């Protein structure tokens, strides 16, 4: 799995491959690892498909009930609900989740939640098996306050390399853009990103 | 414990049970009675893990004695054996199962017939003309297959039982210190003091 | 450990050693392995030190509560069965106990019960319990009779422990003697093996193997 | 029972004449991967205590929230919350020490080594250690992990026993801590150059220093080292 | 299971003023069972004394081996082997079995016939030489012996005083060990006379 | 165990503590961990005591024969090569962890050797259970262009750090200095900061305190004439 | 796998005099081959003229001492400020220890004080609550080094009277507080020499009818 | 095999050895002689793992018989025992060790003394007044400690041996089917046919 | 360990960190992992220090004897001798070696030999624990026929990132330049490469 979330001037963009594997067999080559817990709060999922789904489903329920009582939740709040589940059930879960959201007050924010259940607020985050191969690239090429087009290219190039080297990662590069304008879904196919 | 035998003849049931109690490297006792009277015409012998054997036997005894007082009536050997089996069948799926094998010898006063039931710790019940638990059967069943006749007298049953004990004393490695023999018939339960 | 108890004409003799070990390390030479439950009941301890003390000390509380409730001393059978039923609840948990419950009552006479952490409960005339039990059995079985004088029976019990104290590495220290009668138990002193051995060797003419 | 995932390395500390110093690098390691480079592992509680935590970071964050909640709870129905009935280092430590031992006793430990450094109401220096097993001890110098093996030896050359504490100034103590941090950067494979340092003085109060770096490092001699024995070029 | 503590036993050596002392218990057992109370663990080749604790078959085997070697040494060298040289011979012999060792704790004691200097030495099972000035301990009650020796011992003891110190060190150490005791022997060694004393101790 | 090696202006110095331990027990309080391979090549040893002794003796013996064969003074790299190849062959089972140092016609040298047969070069080195305490001192106080007096001080200070802070190390400090164009000086018990205090009591027993069964003279002499 | 136990080393020693008692212990605290503290008090005054030390795994040791001190407090509340006798304290501690029979306090406990007749008393415990009154007891890491020395020098074991040759034993004369402290100090000096987990400092608590007094002595720091 | 005993008296050595041979669950034989004559005045009894016992005993026997022919001379019991020990000490560090424990009872014609040696499979030799291997010693050594006096006659030694066998028959769990007793003295080796 | 060899216009350059670790303790912070088997045939060493040393020592012996009989060996020949040792003793070795050399005929060549004992001729190669983090960066930034200065910068930047993320890697960045001009040793210290 190769997943990443990157903050930029207008908000935040989530990025992911589309490969699900049972060992060396690709069980699903068109998986959607970018999943919605609220209107403008999404997450990238890595690790167990069952665990991350069950977690995400529970978070979406909590934030839906939060909204009915207290209005729209912050991205930090969403990350805290993810953490609470991941931390308290750490013995039985294998879930690496990146939470990303857009407020009007806080703008684009990214929180990463690795296996342990700890929370880390970052400008950008990378995770999944394939992320190991792009720590060098991402660190060298990331800038703060990038444009939308630059951030899309940064994620596209990054995940392209992660896919190239990681067997567990592949298929299409899905992306989700979170800004004041709304929610935009992007997709990039092998023929496009492999030649980069 | 080690060796427990049973044989149902014409008009009675005979239960033979070893006297030895061995812990590890020493024979602590050579006069142990591995049986309990459940009712006037029903006797249960037992063998298995230390502690569990007596604890189970006395527990069964208490329950049958309680039934006898409540109803002012003796349960049939078949009824008692079915009760015992259910307890063991319940036990096997418990946190800590009773590790006990039993023989139930009884005389049914209604049908005027002797009856011998063999039940293992899993709750596996079988009615038999002759039975055994543990390594005893490996030696004795072949003898009993040859000599047994269903119409034997109690004296003939005891002679056949002596032939079983002699074979066990010849070929088994463990010294089980002889057996206590008990007869169950229409007149009740009695112990053969010389064997 | 070596503990024994046997019935005879003059009641019961109880004899125990005094050693406690942790592996090869001798932890104590002065352990009280006889527990005075009441003026008529004795308990021997063998195996786990804490298990035996705690539960035999506890047994005395249960026996006291019995005679308060029933206005009558507890029987040896009932006292032994309280202990055996208790340890049976803890079966599998890893308790380590080998005990004799020795006493006298009017209805029973002199009685000995072997009680075990596996749940074994046995009535009998002679018992030896512990790592050095086999050594004690050798002396005891060859010299035992029902018609023994209190004086001779006491010596036999003392000598049987000495035999085991010598050979068994995990037994030794000293010998505690008790004599149980119709009118209760009587303590007959602590006998150090370091002095008792040379005394017995010289007087009895035994242990000719050893040089002294 | 668990295994630690994201981990923090050594926390080092020592007493000096008027207070205590404590330091810990800003790294959150993920096995051999030096994953997170901006982790604060010194957490102040009031203006008189600093808790330095090593080991599992998720459990550190849990402990961080417990302390935050402890301050809130202490303020409830307490007019002297910022005066006589303010939280003491000894109170904060004993609370943690209770929690750590309770959790180990339920076979579900907080996988940490903790050093509570601070100054009491009467001006006494407080410095005590507690870990996942609930083991506690105090000493003029305390260190966790690799610090125990490398920092303590250096810090004990400054304060070897109790009578050396009044003889040690804040400048000498800080110098020894900063040197120890450099040594750990040379020799601990799960350390970072960036670190935080906190001083709790009975006169000048709590001084919290962020974004410190190991400097004045010796590497020049590396150029002369060639091969592993016989090689000359 | 552990070879060094099947049979049990102890040896202790001490230096005094112009004398050395080596002592050992007499027990040989099979774990808990005591078998023999005459199993001596101290041997001698000329004026050099060797005490050996550990696995009894190896104790016997090594004794026979060093007798073998010291006898050939003597025929060729035309003189008795000295304690310093013998120590090296023990070390050499033990280390040649580095990855299949004799399960023993040897202890050398004696006086150099030429210099007159007292000498003691201890070894681990693979040949490491511990050449102590004060004392050497070995066996199942080595901890106990260390505690006794470290407290009781003082330098430059006279032969008849040294006897009391080493005897009390052995006896009280053995009495806190289940696999040691059943008698004891003490050798008092001087430049041209050696006295051997059997001690009276508790037989449990 | 704490062993260290320190290069200086005109040579190299090695040092070591003197504690040997079997578990938590101190087997020897004044153990000699500095071994002579040749007159001007010495090495400090950590790990299994018989192994460091034996491996040093063997290589030292072969180095002596090699020196006689070639009519040349032995080189540290020769000892280093012979040690590492021996240890590597035995795949770490020979538990010898060595700091090898010396002077020869090529110059002054300092190396380390691990049980698996890997070698390292350095101006300062430390090995054993107290190597972290020692290396902390070396990393804090070492510099280029050390004098002989400064190197001995630094080396002994590094050992002391081990002695005091590491339970596996203790007692005394042994030093060996190997300077170019000079005899190597072996300073046995250079420091002795752990002398035991006078005991409160004397435990000398009254003669006849111990119970005796038999006495006899032991015949140590040969079979006699006449 | 998580191991809930550890070994903090150290060593303790109790000796019962004729009208006094001492409980001594080194002040070193360790894990593996590292020193945690050179001065970490191990022997505690628990009130009612009783001193206590729970040597072994320090976390369990501190927990036990804490819980016993608590037991003394509640004994006063529940029984009209009655003084807890040393024999009663010992039995109470057995129940604390055996209470965790199946997840033990990994410690060797020793308490010291005076019995109800005013004589010196030392009680010794195993980890699961077996106890025994003794005249003499060393506990902890270097207990194997010290106990034999005490059998010899306190109870006069294997010692006989000159001239008689093994016939007459050495008489069991009582020891003064000055004589006991000498044996304690030599015991710990000897233990420090040959045991790596023993050293730094020695702290002795002396109990008499007048109260609890403390004495501290330096030990070797290597 | 199971129980082997030895006792050295005034003028002879007496070796007692069980007759039972048990494999798993059956006593295959009750008249097995667990001993071999190494020389006219030296007898070796043995017990251990199946196969190894006899294979070792016969191998030793052959070697001693070979020595006797070569030198036209009988080796002393001490010499034979030392040879046997070395073979076992050699064996213990072999690919597959001999799993055999032995007692060597012999009469030294030179010194006019009986001698009893106890050697285990590790090669642990000890000279004793009385000896045993396996669980036998746990029962018998206490009896022998009490009754054994060194100046005992052969008849007194046999009575003491009976007392040992009686105790074993009372307290040991395994039925070892009695013992074969053999006496070794100045006149050679003979078997007590009634015991 | 972070090691790499890179071919360029004038020849080839070997690069390495200087960290040797026993678990988390740095046993040597100034290790020389670039080692000479012949005048202009060197190798980068990763894995076991003992194994790679013993191998390198044996190879140097073989190539010295080769030179005495048949003259200067090719880089391919050196790689084959490394392979023969690594392949035939694969059960007992843990050695990841990059062989690099300069001929006048063949110019700069690089052969990588991973754990298995297989041989792979490449334009450039990366290896050691720290290499995982720079697969993305190196693939994106490598060009053929670079200049000396460009290749030095490429290796410097690459190993800098590998060091930054890998705990097993650190210390100084050593380099060795192999050209017709000769053999040049380069060193780069933390203060220089960390700020990149
Ligand atoms: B990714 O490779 O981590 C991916 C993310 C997931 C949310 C779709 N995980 C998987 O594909 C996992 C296996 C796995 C690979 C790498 C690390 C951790 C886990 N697959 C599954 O959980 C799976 C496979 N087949 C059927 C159902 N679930
Ligand atoms: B005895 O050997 O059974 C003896 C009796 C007990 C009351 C002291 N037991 C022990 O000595 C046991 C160990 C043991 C040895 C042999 C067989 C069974 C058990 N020791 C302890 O219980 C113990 C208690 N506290 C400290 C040290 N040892
Ligand atoms: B040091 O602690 O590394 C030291 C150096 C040695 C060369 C004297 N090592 C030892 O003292 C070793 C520790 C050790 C214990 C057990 C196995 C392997 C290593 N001690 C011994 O080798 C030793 C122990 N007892 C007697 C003789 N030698
Ligand atoms: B590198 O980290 O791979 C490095 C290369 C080596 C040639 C110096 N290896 C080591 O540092 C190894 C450990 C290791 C780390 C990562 C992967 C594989 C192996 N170290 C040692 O072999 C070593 C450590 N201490 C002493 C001796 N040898
Ligand atoms: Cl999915
Ligand atoms: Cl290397
Ligand atoms: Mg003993
Ligand atoms: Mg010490
Ligand atoms: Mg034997
Ligand atoms: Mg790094």
């Amino acid at each position: 799995t190769s997943i990443m979330a990157v903050t930029f001037k207008d908000g935040v963009i989530l990025g992911a491959d589309s490969r699900t594997t049972t060992g060396a067999y690709i069980a699903n080559r068109v998986t959607d690892k970018l999943t919605r817990v609220h209107d403008k709060i999404w997450c990238c999922r890595s690790g167990s498909a069952a665990d991350t789904q069950a977690i995400a489903d529970i978070v979406q329920y909590h934030l839906e009930l939060y909204t009915s009582q207290y209005g729209t939740p912050s991205t930090e709040t969403a990350a805290s609900v993810f953490k609470e589940l991941c931390y308290e059930n750490k013995d039985n879960l294998t879930a690496g989740i990146i939470v990303a959201g857009y407020d009007d007050k806080n703008k684009g924010e990214v929180y990463t939640i690795p296996l342990g259940g700890s929370v880390h607020k970052l400008p950008y985050a990378i995770a999944g098996s394939g992320s190991t191969f792009i720590y060098g690239y991402c660190d060298k090429n990331f800038r703060e306050n990038m444009s939308k087009e630059e951030t899309v290219d940064f994620i596209k190039h990054s995940l392209s390399q992660a896919i190239k080297w990681d067997g567990s990662s592949g298929g299409v590069i899905r992306m989700v853009v979170l800004t004041a304008a709304g929610v935009e879904r992007l997709i990039f196919y092998p023929d496009e990103y492999e030649q980069l | 414990m080690d060796i427990i035998l049973g044989i149902r003849v014409q008009d009675s049931v005979i239960l033979a049970s070893s006297k030895a109690v061995t812990r590890g490297i020493s024979v602590l006792k050579d006069s142990d009675d591995k049986t309990r009277q459940l009712s006037p015409h029903t006797l249960m012998s037992f063998a298995g893990e230390a502690g569990d054997t007596v604890q189970f036997a006395e527990y069964i005894q208490a329950n049958i004695q309680l039934y006898s007082i409540r109803e002012d009536y003796e349960l049939s050997p078949q009824a008692v054996s079915s009760f015992v089996r259910q307890e063991l069948a319940k036990s096997i799926r418990s946190r800590r199962p009773y590790q006990v094998n039993v023989l139930i010898g009884g005389y049914d006063k209604k049908k005027n017939k002797p009856e011998l039931y063999q039940i293992d710790y899993l709750g596996t019940k079988v009615e038999l003309p002759y039975g055994a638990h543990g390594y005893s059967g490996f030696y004795t069943f072949s003898l009993l297959d040859h000599h047994y006749r269903p119409d034997m007298t109690t004296e003939e049953g005891l002679d056949l039982l002596k032939l079983c004990v002699q074979e066990l004393e010849k070929r088994m490695p463990m010294d089980f210190k002889g057996v206590i023999v008990k007869i169950v018939d229409k007149d009740g339960i009695r112990q053969v003091d010389d064997f | 450990t070596t503990t024994l108890a046997f019935r005879f004409q003059g009641g019961i003799i109880v004899a125990v050693d005094s050693r406690a070990t942790a592996g090869n390390w001798v932890a104590s030479q002065t352990v009280k392995k006889v527990i005075e439950i009441n003026p008529f009941l004795l308990g021997t301890v063998a195996g786990g030190a804490a298990d035996c003390q705690f539960w035999e000390t506890w047994l005395g509380s249960q026996c006291r509560l019995h005679e308060l409730r029933e206005k009558e001393r507890i029987s040896v059978a009932a006292a032994s069965k309280i202990l055996s039923n208790l340890v049976y609840q803890y079966k599998g948990a890893g308790l380590s106990m080998g005990t004799m419950i020795c006493g006298y009552t009017r209805k029973e006479g002199p009685t000995i019960y072997y009680v075990d952490s596996d749940g074994t409960r046995l009535k009998g005339d002679i018992f030896c319990v512990g790592s050095g039990q086999t050594f004690a059995y050798g002396v005891l079985d060859s010299n035992y009779k029902w018609d023994l004088s209190v004086e001779d029976a006491l010596y036999l019990g003392k000598r049987s422990i000495l035999a085991a104290a010598h050979r068994d590495a995990y037994s030794g220290g000293s010998v505690n003697l008790y004599h149980v009668t119709e009118d209760g138990w009587i303590y007959h002193g602590n006998h150090d093996v370091g002095e008792l051995f040379w005394k017995v060797k010289e007087e009895e003419g035994s242990f000719n193997n050893v040089i002294g | 029972t668990q295994q630690p995932i994201v981990t923090g390395t050594s926390v080092i500390s020592m007493k000096y004449d008027n207070g205590v110093i404590i330091a810990a690098d800003n790294l959150g390691s993920y096995g051999s991967l030096l994953r997170f480079n901006g982790v604060e592992r010194l957490i102040p509680v009031g203006d008189n205590t600093v808790v330095g935590i090593s080991g599992d970071i998720s459990d550190m964050q849990h402990i961080e929230r417990l302390l935050k909640d402890l301050v809130t709870e202490n303020a409830y129905d307490n007019p002297l919350a910022d005066a006589e009935e303010a939280l003491e280092p000894s109170y904060i430590f004993e609370y943690l020490a209770t929690v750590m031992y309770q959790r180990r006793s339920k076979m579900n430990p907080l996988w940490n080594a903790i050093i509570v450094a601070g100054v009491q109401s009467n001006g006494d220096q407080f410095l005590r250690y507690v870990n996942l097993l609930g083991v506690t001890y105090s000493s003029p110098t305390l260190a966790t992990g690799f610090g125990a093996h490398m920092a303590n030896p250096l810090l004990r050359k400054v304060v070897d026993r109790e009578s050396d504490i009044p003889k040690t100034t804040v400048q000498v103590a800080e110098e020894a801590i900063v040197n120890a941090m450099r040594v750990l950067y040379y020799r601990d494979a799960r350390s970072s150059r960036n670190f935080s340092l906190a001083i709790i003085d009975k006169n000048t109060g709590l001084t919290f220093k962020k974004n410190l770096q190991v400097e004045n490092m010796k590497w020049d001699f590396a150029k002369d080292i060639k091969g592993y024995g016989t090689q000359k070029i | 299971s552990d070879p060094s503590s099947i049979n049990g036993g102890i040896v202790v050596a001490m230096t005094g003023k112009d004398c050395v002392a080596i002592a050992c218990d007499l027990r040989l057992g099979s774990q808990s069972l005591g078998v023999s109370n005459k199993f001596e663990k101290i041997f001698h080749y000329g004026h050099v004394f060797l005490g050996i604790t550990g696995l009894a078959t190896d104790v016997t085997t090594l004794n026979e081996m060093f007798r073998y070697k010291t006898n050939l040494y003597k025929l060729k060298e035309e003189r008795a082997i000295e304690p310093e040289t013998f120590t090296q011979l023990v070390s050499s012999s033990l280390y040649e079995r580095r990855f299949g060792p004799y399960f023993v704790g040897p202890v050398v004691a004696g006086i150099n016939s030429k210099s007159g200097k007292p000498f003691i030495a201890g070894f681990d099972l693979i040949g490491c030489i511990d050449e102590a000035k004060d004392f050497i301990v070995s066996g199942t009650a080595s901890d106990q012996l260390f505690g006794m020796c470290e407290s009781l011992y003082e330098p430059n003891l006279e032969p008849e005083d040294l006897f009391e110190t080493i005897s009390q060190a052995l006896l009280n150490a053995a009495d806190r060990d289940a696999l040691s005791g059943w008698g004891a022997v003490v050798y008092i060694i001087k430049k041209d006379e050696v006295v051997k004393r059997y001690l009276k101790m508790r037989q449990d | 165990t704490t062993i260290v090696g320190v290069k200086f202006n005109n040579g190299v110095v090695i040092a070591a503590d003197t504690r040997s331990t079997q578990g938590p027990i101190v087997a020897d309080k004044n153990c000699a961990k500095l071994h002579r391979i040749s007159p001007k090549i010495w090495c400090a040893g950590a790990g299994t005591a018989a192994d460091t002794e034996a491996v040093t003796q063997l290589i030292g013996s072969n180095i002596e024969l090699h020196s006689l064969y070639t009519s040349r003074e032995p080189r540290v790299v020769s000892a280093l090569q012979m040690l590492k190849q021996h240890l590597f062959k035995y795949q770490g089972h020979i538990g010898a962890y060595l700091i090898v140092a010396g002077v020869d016609p090529t110059g002054s040298h300092l190396f380390s050797i691990h049980a698996h047969g890997s070698t390292d070069v350095g101006y300062y080195l430390s090995l054993g259970s107290g190597s972290l305490a020692a290396m902390a001192v070396l990393e804090s106080h070492w510099k280029q262009d050390l004098t002989k007096e400064e190197a001995i001080k630094l080396a002994s200070d590094a050992i002391q750090a081990g002695i005091w802070n590491d339970l596996g190390s203790g007692s005394n400090v042994d030093v060996c200095v190997m300077e170019i164009g000079k005899d190597a000086e072996y300073l046995r018990n250079y420091l002795t900061p752990n002398v035991r205090e006078e005991k409160q009591k004397s435990y000398k027993f009254p003669r006849g305190t111990t119970a005796v069964l038999k006495e006899s003279i032991v015949n140590i002499c040969d079979i006699q004439e006449e | 796998q998580f191991n809930p136990y550890g070994d903090n080393g150290g060593t303790i020693l109790g000796i019962a005099g004729e009208d006094f008692a001492v409980l001594a212990g080194d002040t070193r605290n360790i894990t593996d081959y590292s020193i945690n503290s050179r001065y970490e008090p191990k022997v505690f005054d628990c009130g009612d003229n009783i001193v206590m030390s729970a040597n072994g795994f320090a976390a369990d040791g501190d927990a036990l001492v804490k819980r016993f001190k608590n037991s003394v407090k509640w004994y006063h509340f529940d029984h009209n400020d009655k003084k807890l006798s040393i024999n009663s304290a010992a039995r109470n501690i057995q129940h604390l220890l055996y209470g965790k029979r199946f997840f033990p306090y990994y410690v060797h406990t020793i308490i010291a004080g005076l019995d109800e007749d005013g004589k010196g008393a030392v009680y010794s415990f195993d980890p699961v609550g077996s106890y025994e009154r003794e005249q003499c007891r060393a506990g902890g890491a270097a207990a194997s080094l010290i106990m034999p020395f005490l059998d010899n020098q306190v109870n006069f074991k294997n010692q006989y009277e000159p001239g008689t040759n093994g016939k007459v034993k050495k008489p069991l004369k009582y020891l003064s507080v000055e004589e006991v402290i000498k044996l304690v100090r030599d015991s710990f000096t000897s233990a420090t020499e040959r045991h790596i987990q023993v050293g730094d400092g020695l702290e002795i608590l002396i109990v008499t009818k007048d109260g609890v007094r403390k004495e501290f002595y330096e030990l070797k720091r290597d």
